[PDB]
């Protein structure tokens, strides 16, 4: 199966040095197929970074060779990435991903991606709060709920409606920024007949501060 | 910044030092003979910018050449150092002229690093090649270079990193970058070289040799790295185990946690309400307690008259001065409520 | 360092149209590599050596072209191909990719499903109240949401975000969030999430505080 | 006083070899700089070939290596270039030039210029017309007078008026190529007093043929 | 491989103005180095490191640029810098030049000299006749020639080429000559060299067949 | 061209001969005469085994083939239109086996003529291993050396080689290059070699070796030289002898040719009719070498004395040789005027 997984902290202050770690998983690292490091800036512009060679030797980009170091664990099957003294202009999601030795090869496996700013911070957890329609509101077949989300900073947050048993009638907006602080809103379509009556409850998670949380959708008296 | 720099010329091989000038018809000034009164020619910048970017009004820096000789024309070496940058030079001849071969330098040759956090030593470094190696060369290009980090342990030499094909040593989870500005094929090139230390102990503070080997030539910089930390400051009193209250005169203990430099720390007492006022009563220190982290800790101890009705609300504390901390100090204190009967 | 050019951009096509973008290299390259990306996801290895399928990918994409010049062709689009496609060489020492080529689904104009919602309960205890407005599936992506109250289009508070596009509907979604202070919210009585679409003129919903 | 001249032939038939020498004064090829072949294709389009060093070390063009090799005499201060199995988009004017080693600097001498044509050839010599007024003839104050190159193949064949005392007032017009033959004209113009007097005579030269013709211009019967 | 790519195919100016022509390159490089290339003769080096002039290049020249972007200026254009200016780099192995950039000399128009000339006695011995007419000295470039025998007018034989310009009358020369057979040469008497420039209308200059 | 190709799988080491048995290369239909050891599946990533047989001319004939132990194969394919060598490595039943190294000629017998340039022209592919790019900073193809020699009992003669050129004998050069300098894949290259104005002395055997990292490459070309004679007739006489007495012998002059074998001298009497070989006596001269190591001939014929009914024909002497077309060359005096009075 050939897997990959990256793994940071997501929030790293300027002028400070970033570790990432990238674990697969149904192959050895150590056989064959050159293990890179690639980013993507905000904006979708793809940048190899580096790799190391199944039997050590690094090869970088010579745009970053000041300042990039690739490692590997050969004990664990992980290899990680250093960036040193990093900047606002670092800011990207990194992926780790496979590429055979020959010119007919292609980059054919990749992780799913760590979402990485750089910023001076102070990473907050956020705050859910319901969202439910009003009681004087007008009454259709098909009604919808959702779950505000505000308040953390980080980067990344996911919501999985009913621990991913909803999965159609889903919007998941993206983030904005107001100050120091990212705010994003989901969206559920769902019966009315299946409402009041069996759950529906809107479940948030979010690392670096590492909190996750539930919000059960009910009342507006 | 200045265009001439003062400078003595010393023999290795001892068993003197005479004066010399560096010009970076000029300013004559005859005290100096045409061997060790060199002008400067440094097409690669390095020097040139490195004066350049000098403060303004600085004092003179400390400055030694020395007879190089290449091993695995002439060649004088220069050292310079400076709380504001250190550096090391080649010069080939032909006052007399010479040209710049290899220079190393660094802007920042006393980095203080907080304890427990990440060291950063930067450098760069800047090589003119002759034309022998650009004539001799199958596709030109930057040449290869070694570049090496050792630790002087006052009477040893203990190597950290090494930029390398497979023969570095990597100790204390130390990291080494180091690459040229640019591939291009001719002409001299510039190049960055740092060395990244994980989570600093003070057991490695000290003198850095930062080495650069090109094919037949040698650069050597150095480093004062030195470490600090603040101390964690507390004021609590009582005394003794299972002695009964007043048996021994009140006591107030000042401790302070976690510390490392363990020099000019200045321990104060005070009495705020009415005004301020320095604290009266007997006071003392306790001793060292090193620890494994390389902090230590103290307390010291204040034996003050008993609490007055006046002194109601009036609050005790100790201030304290040390390296690591701002002229102010920092401060802890303890407020007589409820608790001045003990000291009464 | 071999620069890679993808000319379309951005292409608009209806489910059933033969599409074609074009990858140029700055020098001779041997073979380029595709990589199909959603919003959110990692890129897909999508064809590699210039013309060869990856396992899964539908038997209606190919690959051609050679030296300096290529190209990616779709014989009939699917709204499940919206997504962004990007060429890969690795050809000199530093491995490039293009600037992407984002592939926009062509779709009938459909209206919006809008609904408004207000504060929550644990939201007013923390001293903030801040009311949502989503509107769902339509296509024409311009669309304009004015919160009057009373009358006037409030303004100095207020944040709206997107959804890219759907893989399955080919639509668009908006949410539309004014933020407001708690002391200014209880004050009022009136709150209007008002449209504005290429399919009608007016629609509104509001919700009234007492 | 350094100066770089080309010679070779000037015509080469497909499938064979080139071979052209750069012959330099006033500076020897083994005290510095680098020693190279530069040529221009029709449409001044300029592409480097390569470099012979002071040391007699090679660099070549990526895109010719496989076909290309310069070598040198130092004792006859000389390099040369080799071009094998060369074919029609090999027809350029070939320069030789010199550079140093450093970044800051250009290639600060060139030669003149050598032309190579690429064909079945079948060289042959040119013949030259003399241009003179009709008989019916306004003879204002101004006599211009010319002569007709016409009937020659490779490219050359230079012309000059009283062997370069005639220099102002001078016009050679470019050659153009039908069939497989190139044609020309010059145009000289003197006062119509010293016309009658004195001598306007047309020298033409065809290196490759190896022939140098002189036509006086005589008037009419 | 580096391209170079200068700004304009052909920059037109007149003797006194400032004009600018620019070199670009893909990546990045360290200096770029400018060449004066008249026609028939060899490119001279003009600026070297960016901005030092030759010895013996004209004050008026001036070079600036860094990293991708690179400029050459004149400060006051004359007759004689009338010529094509490469820009070229040597930061890979394989150095490059630019496209060139074509200054042509804007001035005031001229009307040409028109000469016709008849075959020569030496030419109808072999079995051919070439009647030659020169266009000399005239700057606004595009210019018309008619050739008529007796009446009609020769649309076939005709050949002709121009001058580049010149470094001291900034004007140009053509050269028209209609070529024949000996046999197809007799049957006519009279041999017209008609022009057409945008100065005045139709100088005619012929000649009788003896 | 062909699909598959059939081989011969031989053998040594015994020294009683070599021994051989029947093998394929396909590049799967079932073979039973053959072995599945020596029926080969071949890969060719590098594509130049593969290549060479789909450019091969149509209708052609199958060229021999044979594999050797370099269990490393050794392929060794000869046809008068290519040379080719190719290493296989391992890894019904069908080996599967994968073309590391091919190098080829497409002119292994070429035929100069004297005096002008030879150009012996190969080609070669390189697959490497995983190894090799793993263990590789800053990628790309490895460096090579091609060296040319001219094989003779007696030493090696190495003529010219590829810069590790410390070679350079008798005016030759040598080019070689990568077709490109990619980090990845297999890489392809041309290897041509020049000999100016090739004179006799330097025809033989020529091999040219590819010099890779733990890598041997080798073909074997065959250069051999001709030189088209100078015909001519004309009457002649001894010069030692008898003021008359020796017949009138006419004279063939064959002038500067250099294979000197196979060269045949005939003569006729070109007019009953023309057709009439020349009768009585007739000898070969001995060989003039020049200097350029071609050579000269002389022959002669003493015909019977021309008859009033030989008037207007005319003796003629055939040439035919090697270097020469079918028809030969030939060159004839006339009898008339002053040369009936002298036969
Ligand atoms: C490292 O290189 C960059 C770009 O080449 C330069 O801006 C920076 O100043 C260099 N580092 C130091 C310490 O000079
Ligand atoms: C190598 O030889 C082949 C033979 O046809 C030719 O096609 C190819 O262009 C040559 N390679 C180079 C780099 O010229």
């Amino acid at each position: 199966d050939v897997q990959l997984q990256e793994s940071g902290p997501g929030l790293v202050i300027p002028s400070q040095s970033l570790s990432l770690t990238c674990t697969v998983t149904g192959y050895s690292i150590t056989t064959d197929y050159a293990w890179n490091w690639i980013r993507q800036f905000p904006g979708n512009r793809l940048e190899w970074m580096g790799y190391i060679s199944s039997s050590g030797v690094t090869v970088y980009n010579p745009s970053l060779k000041s300042r990039i170091s690739i490692t590997r664990d050969t004990s664990k099957n992980q290899f990680f990435l250093q960036l040193i003294s990093v900047t606002t202009e670092d800011t990207a999601t990194y992926y780790c991903a496979r590429r055979g030795y020959y010119r007919y090869d292609s980059i054919d496996y990749w992780g799913q991606g760590t979402t990485l700013t750089v910023s001076s911070a102070k990473t907050t957890p956020p705050s859910v709060y319901p969202l439910a329609p009003g009681s004087a509101a007008q009454t259709n077949s098909m009604v919808t709920l959702g779950c505000l989300v505000k308040g953390y900073f980080p980067e990344p947050v996911t919501v999985t409606w009913n621990s991913g048993s909803l999965s159609s009638g889903v919007h998941t907006f993206p983030a904005v920024l107001q100050s120091d602080l990212y705010t994003l809103s989901s969206s559920v379509t769902v019966p009315s007949s299946t409402w009041p009556s069996e759950t529906v409850t809107c479940n948030v998670a979010h690392p670096a501060s590492s909190t996750k949380v539930d919000k059960k959708i009910v009342p507006r008296d | 910044g200045p265009a001439v720099i003062e400078c003595w010329f010393v023999e290795d091989a001892s068993g003197a030092k005479r004066p010399g000038a560096l010009l970076l018809e000029p300013p004559p000034r005859p005290d100096l003979d045409p061997e060790l009164y060199l002008s400067v020619h440094d097409p690669a910048g390095a020097l040139q910018a490195a004066f350049r970017r000098y403060p303004r009004g600085a004092p003179a820096p400390h400055c030694e050449m020395s007879r190089f000789v290449p091993l695995p024309g002439a060649w004088l070496m220069v050292s310079i150092s400076s709380p504001v940058l250190s550096l090391s030079s080649l010069l080939r001849p032909q006052i007399t002229m010479a040209t710049v071969v290899l220079t190393v330098l660094t802007h920042t040759p006393a980095p203080r690093v907080r304890l427990g956090q990440d060291a950063l030593l930067d450098l760069s470094f800047a090589y003119m090649p002759p034309t022998s190696e650009a004539a001799s060369s199958l596709a030109p290009g930057p040449p290869p270079f070694g570049l090496e980090w050792r630790r002087q342990h006052l009477g040893k030499g203990h190597l950290l990193l090494a930029a390398t094909g497979q023969m570095p040593a990597a100790q204390e989870g130390a990291v080494a970058f180091a690459a040229w500005d640019d591939d291009e094929p001719w002409g001299p090139w510039t190049g960055n070289g740092t060395f990244w230390l994980p989570r600093v102990q003070p057991f490695q503070e000290g003198t850095y040799l930062a080495t650069i080997h090109l094919p037949y030539l040698q650069g050597q910089v150095t480093l004062e790295l030195a470490v600090y930390k603040p101390p964690k400051v507390s004021l609590m009193p009582a005394t003794l185990a299972r002695a009964a209250p007043g048996e021994a005169p009140p006591e107030l203990l000042c401790l302070v946690s976690h510390f490392y430099p363990s020099g000019g720390l200045e321990v104060e007492w005070e009495l705020r309400g009415g005004r301020s006022q320095k604290a009266e009563g007997q006071r003392w220190l306790s001793a060292l307690r090193h620890h494994s982290d390389g902090s230590v800790s103290l307390s010291g101890h204040l034996q003050p008259p008993p609490v007055t009705t006046e002194q109601h609300g009036a609050r005790y504390a100790c201030r304290i001065h040390h390296p690591s901390l701002p002229a102010s100090g920092r401060s802890a204190e303890v407020t007589l409520e409820g608790g001045l009967e003990v000291l009464f | 360092q071999i620069v890679l050019s993808q000319s379309p951009a951005i292409l608009s096509a209806s489910p059933g149209e033969k599409v074609t973008m074009t990858c140029r290299a700055t020098s001779s390259v041997s073979y380029i590599h595709w990589y199909q990306q959603k919003p959110g996801s990692s890129p897909k290895p999508w064809i590699y050596a210039t013309s060869s399928l990856t396992s899964g990918v539908p038997v209606r994409f190919s690959g051609s072209g050679s030296g300096t010049s290529y190209s990616l062709t779709i014989s009939r689009v699917e709204a499940e191909d919206a997504a962004t496609y990007y060429c890969q060489q690795w050809s000199s020492n530093p491995p490039t990719f293009g600037g992407g080529t984002k592939l926009e689904i062509k779709r009938a104009d459909a209206a919006p499903t809008v609904s408004i919602f207000p504060p929550s309960s644990e939201q007013l205890t923390s001293g903030g109240a801040s009311v949502v407005c989503f509107l769902n599936n339509f296509y024409p992506k311009d669309i304009n949401v004015k919160w009057k109250i009373d009358g006037s289009e409030r303004q100095n508070g207020v944040l709206n975000s997107w959804t890219d596009q759907d893989s399955k509907d080919s639509t668009y979604s908006m949410s539309s969030t004014l933020t407001l202070t708690k002391d200014e919210y209880e004050r009022h009585n009136s709150y209007t999430c008002e449209a504005t679409h290429k399919t009608s003129t007016s629609p509104i919903v509001k919700s009234f505080n007492r």
